[PDB]
């Protein structure tokens, strides 16, 4: 759609330039009371083309920033969700380790002996009766029940974007603006020494 | 030397689009 | 240490120059002859 | 707009450079050509269309996608005012340049 | 997917965890030395099968003898003692494969040495499998852009082919592979899947410091997100250096069979041959010439013949190999170099003399060749490459005469000058891969004869300046050359006009 | 050396090193023919290369402190800056006019020039 605005603006600049035959009429009137030719066109067309192409470049810059911000946010959200699940898994592993400790470990060895005799009695060994898996599941089910409250809290629970997390995105936007604006043209270096050119560059902003 | 005068004139009208972008982008902060 | 490559390069280069000139002459002479 | 709109812009500068003989004259033509190419640089990067609904749907923080959309939309409205620039450049420019054209 | 729903799926997954144990025959070690274990019993064990010792290190059963079994220890054999137990796992050697491998560093067996975290993967593929037949394959018709001007133009590499980077020490062999990996990065960032090329780097017999510097370089350019590094360093046991190339190739077959494209870079295969020689001699197998086993050629061939371009019926995937070979004194007449040359399609010869004369990359165009030829290059490329090759041959022939004859003809002087500009243009810095379209513009300026104007010392900087000018002012032209892959007549004229113009405008030394 | 790269060391240091290596390699590519037949039939540019390469090869040598008893001359310690400047000036042709013997077992380029200048002065 930006191309549509481009072509519309393009004709607008052309029409304003086409007005220039009006100035000649004014000169004719002054002369009556009294009792390189292509430079204007090339300059006019160049500025129109410059504004059109520059407008397109700015549109790409804005959409690209708007797209990068959202993509960067999504990446942070996936990392937040992954970290939460990783915490869950670490609790499960710690439960196994704790079970390795005392504090009601007797049944584990007893249950293992019963399951081990079964495996010996049989050709193979399967841990159908091991307590480790139910024990780990109990902790994980508690945590799962804890997280399963409602989608509303999950809105923030799943994606707990920290102030610094969003601050980083905001700083990228501000930095992107400064980079796009402070970006100055790169023409012949030792040839653009005119006072006006250096002034414009210093006040580029 | 005519080219020198044309260069100065054409350079005078630089920075227009840059200033335009400053206003449009200083208008609002995307965030 | 490669003297054989030196001779080979020398041989190739001189032959090319001499026979490039000969090719120029041959094209001119046959063209003069083909036109009439 | 993309094709064929810059051919005439090149013939004019070509003749102007042919007129230049002195090293200084040649250098000034180089400066002129750089400015013309800078202004006429074409941009083609295939501005991508944004499906805010897809982002809002897949995953996002509540209110973030819509806020980005409204702010992005507000900025897209703004556009150059070619009319104002065209009149000022067509009205008067570089009286010193006009002095050169008198003769 | 809601976090709670995802957590429920994760809990259910943890619930369904099966673990069965079966009676596994075990044997005792009759003897152990130099990493070789002679084992008694352990019958009904398959050749090449993996076995596990008491400590937990693995072993590969290679020699099945009436009396014992010859096992190679895949690690350090200090804990192994006579009478120890050896349990047969019952599965041939295999390695984990998938996409999660990308961005990690593994060993030959597949264990991650990055320290980031355990490998989250479910697919394990056998390391040694029969190579693809004649029917599944297909003609190679897609370019694998290395980013090196000399290579992409004179020695084109097509996806599915095997190119041999052969040279002496410190000639820039590893540099070419790294530059290739960097060039691929642009495709991954941009959503063009048809050009994405997963890069696999297999390091055999290299100091870990070197691999660490290389990984840091990859991270610096962000090219590690799509690269896989398999490490079998000098301290690692010989069997690991022997299996690493095969392990990496299997990881690549994953992408190949799944419609994707993979580039596997085997660091010096000479080192793999040394490890195989060691592992075989310690097994008491009769040695061949230079003490290498008789079937060293079969080793490398079975490995390299895996790389192929599968047909569209199977996904059109491809695996491209760039094996590296180190020569002692530039003698490609040696045993191992001779075999590999006969195996691969083409070879890139690196010369030390060229390297120190300023020709870097030090590529000997006279010897380098590619079977696929122009079938891989793009349309815009082949046109220029033919004339470029013809120009290079003429320059080499006249170099000798100028030095001694000391007289140059006008025609010869121009050809001599033209060749010199091209040689300077083919020069390229390190860690600076060039886009294919930009190569076309630069090589175009060269063959057309425009570069003959400016002094040679300025050709390289003109390249940089002109490329930037094109990227800024003429971007549609580059897009055409890229998308279409062809250099139309209009582009030819447009380019032919701006080149001389730019040379005259910018500040250069114009006197030839 | 892996350390030899434009980023780790100064770009000037790298250019000078590569120039020396290119100069020496060019001279080395000519030693066979020069051995069979002299340098007279050799081109003018190649003869300049030969002369300059001899100078540089001689200048590379330096007396050590520990080797002071063998040669009997005091050792030299060459700072990195002085080393680069010496070789840069030599590639540019600073000491080409002097004889190659003045560069033998010298610490810095100025020492060689003083010996060469004294030899020019003596005659
Ligand atoms: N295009 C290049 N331009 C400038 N210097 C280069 C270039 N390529 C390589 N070098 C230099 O070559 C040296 C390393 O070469 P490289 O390691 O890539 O080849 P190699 O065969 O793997 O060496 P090795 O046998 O020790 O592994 C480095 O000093 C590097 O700076
Ligand atoms: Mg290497």
């Amino acid at each position: 759609q930006v191309a549509q605005a481009n072509y519309s603006k393009f004709r607008a600049d052309y029409s304003a330039s086409v007005a220039a035959f009006q100035q000649r009429i004014k000169t004719i009137e002054k002369e009556n009371t009294g009792s390189h030719t292509s430079y204007g066109e090339i300059r006019a067309d160049s500025i129109n083309n410059f504004l059109a192409n520059e407008y397109l470049r700015l549109q790409s810059h804005i959409t690209s920033r708007a797209l990068n911000i959202l993509k960067q946010a999504q990446a942070y959200e996936t990392m937040n969700q992954a970290a939460l699940l990783q915490k869950l898994i670490d609790d499960a592993t710690s439960a196994i380790d704790n079970a390795l400790k005392g504090d009601k470990k007797a049944e584990v060895l007893a249950r293992s002996l019963d399951s081990a005799i079964d495996g010996l009695s049989k050709g193979y060994m399967d841990y159908q009766n091991d307590p480790l898996l139910p024990l780990i599941l109990s902790s994980i089910e508690a945590n799962v029940k804890k997280i399963t409250t409602l989608s509303a809290q999950e809105q923030a629970n799943l994606i707990g974007l920290t102030a610094e997390q969003l601050k980083s995105i905001k700083e990228n936007d501000v930095r992107a603006r400064k980079e796009f604006l402070e970006s100055q043209p790169k023409l012949d270096n030792n040839l653009k020494n005119i006072e006006s050119v250096k002034k414009i560059l210093a006040t580029w902003g | 030397n005519m080219a020198k005068a044309y260069v100065h004139d054409i350079c005078g009208y630089i920075d227009v689009a840059n200033k335009e972008n400053v206003r449009i982008l200083s208008k609002g902060d995307l965030i | 240490t490669r003297e054989e490559e030196w001779l080979d390069k020398r041989t190739k280069s001189q032959e090319k120059v001499y026979f490039d000139q000969e090719d120029r002459k041959a094209m001119k002479r046959l063209l003069e002859k083909l036109n009439t | 707009q993309a094709p064929g709109n810059q051919d005439k812009i090149l013939k004019w500068i070509s003749t102007l450079s042919n007129k230049a003989t002195t090293g200084e004259s040649r250098s000034y033509c180089t400066q002129l050509s750089s400015l013309v190419s800078f202004y006429n640089k074409q941009h083609v990067e295939q501005i991508p269309t944004i499906d805010f609904n897809e982002w809002k749907s897949v995953i996002s923080t509540q209110g973030l996608v819509d806020k980005v959309k409204e702010n992005y939309e507000s900025l897209i409205k703004e556009q150059y005012n070619t009319d104002a620039i065209s009149k000022q450049i067509s009205s008067a420019s570089s009286k010193a340049l006009d002095d050169i054209e008198n003769e | 997917l809601s976090t709670g729903e995802a957590s429920v799926v994760l809990a259910e997954k943890i619930k369904g965890i099966t673990q069965q144990n079966d009676i596994t025959e075990y044997g005792t070690v009759i003897s152990i030395g130099d990493g070789i274990a002679r084992v008694f019993g352990l019958t009904k064990v398959q050749a090449g099968e993996m076995v596990e010792f008491k400590s937990g290190i693995r072993g590969m059963a290679l020699n099945l003898e009436t009396d014992n079994v010859g096992v190679v220890v895949l690690g350090n054999d200090r804990d192994i003692k006579e009478g120890d137990v050896v349990k047969r796992t019952g599965a041939i050697v295999d390695v984990p494969i998938g996409e999660a491998m990308c961005g990690r560093v593994f060993d030959a067996l597949g264990n991650p040495i990055d320290g980031l975290g355990p490998l989250k993967t479910t697919q394990r593929a056998r390391v040694e499998i029969k190579a693809p037949g004649i029917i599944p394959r297909q003609s190679v018709r897609q370019p694998m852009q290395t980013g090196i001007k000399c290579v992409d133009s004179l020695v084109p590499i097509g996806r599915g082919q095997r190119e041999l980077i052969i040279g002496d020490r410190q000639t820039g062999k590893t540099a070419i592979a790294i530059d290739t990996i960097l060039n691929q990065k642009e495709a991954f960032n941009t959503g063009d899947v048809k050009k994405q090329l997963y890069c696999i780097y297999v390091a055999v017999g290299q100091k870990r410091s070197t691999i660490a510097n290389l990984v840091s370089i990859l991270k610096q350019h962000d090219c590690m997100k799509f690269t896989i590094v398999v490490c079998a360093t000098a301290s690692d046991a010989a069997p690991l250096q022997f299996l690493a190339p095969y392990s990496g190739c299997a990881i690549g077959e994953f992408f190949r069979d799944n419609g994707k494209h993979a580039l596997i870079i085997y660091d010096d295969l000479s080192k793999q041959a040394v490890a195989y020689r060691q592992m075989s001699l310690l097994l008491r197998r009769p040695p061949g010439r230079e003490a290498y086993p008789g079937d060293v050629f079969y080793l490398h061939s079975r490995l390299l013949e895996r790389a192929a371009k599968m047909n569209d019926s199977l996904g059109g995937g491809s695996l491209t190999a760039l094996p590296v070979i180190e020569t002692q004194a530039g003698d490609v007449s040696a045993y191992i170099p001779t075999n590999v040359i006969s195996i691969t399609d083409g070879q890139i010869f690196l010369e030390t003399e060229l390297f120190y004369k300023g020709i870097r990359p030090a590529i000997n165009v006279g010897l380098s060749v590619s079977r696929v030829g122009s079938a891989a290059q793009i349309k815009a490329m082949k046109k220029i490459a033919g004339n470029l090759k013809l120009t290079l041959a003429t320059y080499r022939e006249l170099a000798a005469f100028s030095q001694f004859g000391s007289d140059l003809d006008a025609k010869t002087q121009q050809q001599l000058n033209t060749g010199e500009r091209l040689v300077e243009m083919l020069k390229q810095n390190q860690y600076t891969p060039m886009k294919v379209e930009e190569q076309v513009c630069i090589i175009f300026a060269g063959v057309k004869g425009f570069l003959d104007a400016l002094v040679t010392s300025e050709v390289l900087k003109f390249e940089k300046k002109f490329l930037e000018h094109v990227r800024t002012n003429h971007s549609a032209l580059l897009k055409r050359i890229r998308d279409s892959g062809d250099l139309s007549e209009v582009d030819t004229n447009e380019l032919n006009t701006i080149i001389p113009l730019f040379i005259q405008e910018g500040g250069f030394k114009l006197k030839a | 050396s892996r350390m030899l790269d434009p980023i780790t060391i100064g770009e000037e240091h790298y250019t000078v090193a590569r120039g020396v290596q290119k100069l020496l390699q060019d001279y080395k590519s000519l030693q066979d023919i020069i051995a069979i037949l002299g340098v007279d039939d050799l081109s003018e540019e190649d003869k300049l290369v030969v002369a300059r390469a001899r100078k540089v090869q001689k200048f590379l040598s330096q007396p050590f402190f520990m080797s002071e008893v063998f040669s009997g001359i005091p050792g030299r310690f060459v700072n990195l800056k002085q080393n680069i400047a010496s070789f840069k000036a030599l590639l540019e042709g600073a000491g080409d006019e002097y004889p190659e013997s003045c560069f033998y077992m010298k610490g810095d380029l100025e020492e060689s020039l003083a010996a060469g200048r004294a030899d020019a002065l003596k005659s």
